[PDB]
């Protein structure tokens, strides 16, 4: 059967997800995680349907931006694979 | 008693001069507000609003659509070197990202 | 609890793909989970503080908008 | 209760720039938030500028200086002309 | 004659200048530069004697911080010589 | 008018600043990049300082104008009142 | 007309409660200011002042000096993990940097 | 005419913490600017909290929440503890 060489599909996916607009995190797992973390500060809290969506949009934007910055640091070392030290360097330089 | 005429009509603006004046008094920014401040601020907001809508409409027409949606606002803001400076710290829901790939990653 | 495991590997891959990353090392996942957890913790602490000041019991979208606004990032589309 | 918004004004402007084009509800909500954002930034800078000079009243000079300080060069260059023309016409009426 | 090996004097200078607190740029050449640039905006400007000092302190602290950041991204490439691309990369990641 | 003074930021001063930052070895091209960066940095601060000066209708630039200009960018400087 | 005594004496504080109260009313933060705000804010400022001065005074003795100078304040702020987070962006004149050399740069 | 600064109160605290040390005018300048900075940050945050809830007055509840938001966890606990202690002594005076 026909088989694509390594990386052809990665580029196709890159184009697909750069052209799309939908959310990428599963709604239920995120909602359960939010309800779990909030329990340490105050018990029996309640959340409106739009608050979880606002938190999801902010978190997704933050991670996308951090990955964009990490990609520059990876190319600078003449590597292609991103590694934890690259994230650590980007975060240190950003002053987080 | 003369027939009432709106201040917006006198200045020729569309935005509400009365609402801006009310907001300036209620925000406690200062104890006195001059009569010219709201007209100037309304004019600036009207200019900036139309400046953004024009770019959005041109993008929408290129996309062959008739209704403006958030995607068109994102493409409009991120392609202008001056709007991108004023709105660098703002995130728009469902805006996505601009297509871009590093040349080193493309195949030989 | 195990709820942190709900952010499966494919979701992280999709996020990395949107950022243009072509090849990803297998250790990036635990670091990404650690980075996300502290961000969520930071935002929720502020949101819950605003909720508690109002004597409410339900957390509304405005409280999240103000938390993000204080951290220095503004969110458009949910209110305010 | 009743909630105020600029939605009707945003629509009038859109109809003047593109009569055949329309706008969805999400875009109306975004524009309605963006207007309040810029309003708070300009009013904030005008407030700081008033106290440093011991003045008790905000005037058009404070707005003009705040506009020149916040917006980049070309945008400020056009906006200042818009405001000057508007105030001149209003006073002439 | 007598001559030290490469790098020992550099290290001695590093240990020296991190202990001291004086200014390193000449006062008068800098005052001339400040009166040079300000004239493009307005003529006949005057400067208080302390304003030039405030500008010099801000500029020196800024260059020092930029070099500290540049050094981290320089070591990451397994090099010891700093080069222009390190400054450009640091400024790009900082978002300015 | 001074046609050119930016040449007056000498190579030794730049080396000393890099030394305070812990830089051990410096490439020969760093000097012109550093001059360009410093000039770009100074223009942005001076434009605002002059803007406040003109708003106050004064003719003398004052330390406070620089303090406020630096504060707007988030670089509050302590020591000059 | 009873004999007057300062509010700071009643509360047991060193900072001037009257002056802080005056500054709040003149700042236009709100149309009304409660009684407890100035006592609380004064106590907080006095606490933070004492912590900074205490750390600077301890740093002075470590250098056999008898008078505090800017270097001592810089050393006091940059050496505390709590103070460094609140004052991370502030620049202090004549403070200089802390001594630090990467181990990779030291001789083998 | 007559200026106003905190140098006296800073000196009183210094002589209470360390009665044998003095302070240079250069250090006094930094201590004077530090107080104006934190004062402005807290009053700003308290004003925003009061406006969002649509309240006309600033009370100790606003100050306590602002303190919990601006100061880190360890500084906040102690500051709030002694702030409430001071308020209790004042109200009981």
């Amino acid at each position: 059967p026909h088989r694509y060489r390594p990386g052809t599909v990665a580029l196709r996916e890159i184009r697909r997800y750069q052209k799309s607009t939908e959310l990428l995190i599963r709604k239920l797992p995120f909602q359960r995680l939010v309800r779990e973390i909030a329990q340490d500060f105050k018990t029996d809290l309640r959340f409106q349907s739009s608050a979880v969506m606002a938190l999801q949009e902010a978190c997704e934007a933050y991670l996308v931006g951090l990955f964009e910055d990490t990609n520059l640091c990876a190319i600078h070392a003449k590597r292609v694979t991103i590694m934890p030290k690259d994230i650590q360097l980007a975060r240190r330089i950003r002053g987080e | 008693r003369a027939k009432a005429k709106s201040r917006s009509s006198r200045a020729g603006l569309q935005f509400p001069v009365g609402r801006v004046h009310r907001l300036l008094r209620k925000g406690h920014y200062a104890e006195r507000v001059g009569a010219g401040a709201p007209v100037y601020l309304a004019a600036v907001l009207e200019y900036l609003t139309a400046e953004i809508l024009e770019l959005a409409g041109n993008a929408a027409r290129d996309n062959k659509k008739t209704r403006i949606i958030p995607r068109h606002l994102q493409l409009a803001i991120r392609n202008d070197e001056e709007l991108n400076k004023l709105l660098g710290g703002v995130t728009i829901a469902q805006g996505g990202v601009l297509p871009n790939i590093q040349a080193v990653l493309l195949p030989k | 609890r195990d709820n942190i495991q709900g952010i499966t590997k494919p979701a992280i891959r999709r996020l990395a793909r949107r950022g243009g990353v072509k090849r990803i090392s297998g250790l990036i996942y635990e670091e990404t989970r650690g980075v996300l957890k502290v961000f969520l913790e930071n935002v929720i602490r502020d949101a819950v503080t605003y909720t508690e000041h109002a004597k409410r019991k339900t957390v509304t979208a405005m409280d999240v908008v103000y938390a993000l606004k204080r951290q220095g990032r503004t969110l458009y589309g949910f209110g305010g | 209760s009743r909630k105020e918004s600029y939605s009707i004004y945003v629509y009038k402007v859109l109809k003047q720039v593109h009569p055949d084009t329309g706008i969805s509800s999400k875009a109306m909500g975004i524009m309605n938030s963006f207007v309040n954002d810029i309003f708070e930034r300009i009013a904030g800078e005008a407030s700081r500028l008033a106290h440093y000079n011991k003045r008790s009243t905000i005037t058009s000079r404070e707005i003009q200086t705040a506009v020149r300080l916040l917006l980049p060069g070309e945008l400020a260059k056009h906006a200042v002309s818009e405001g000057t023309k508007a105030v001149t016409k209003y006073t002439s009426a």
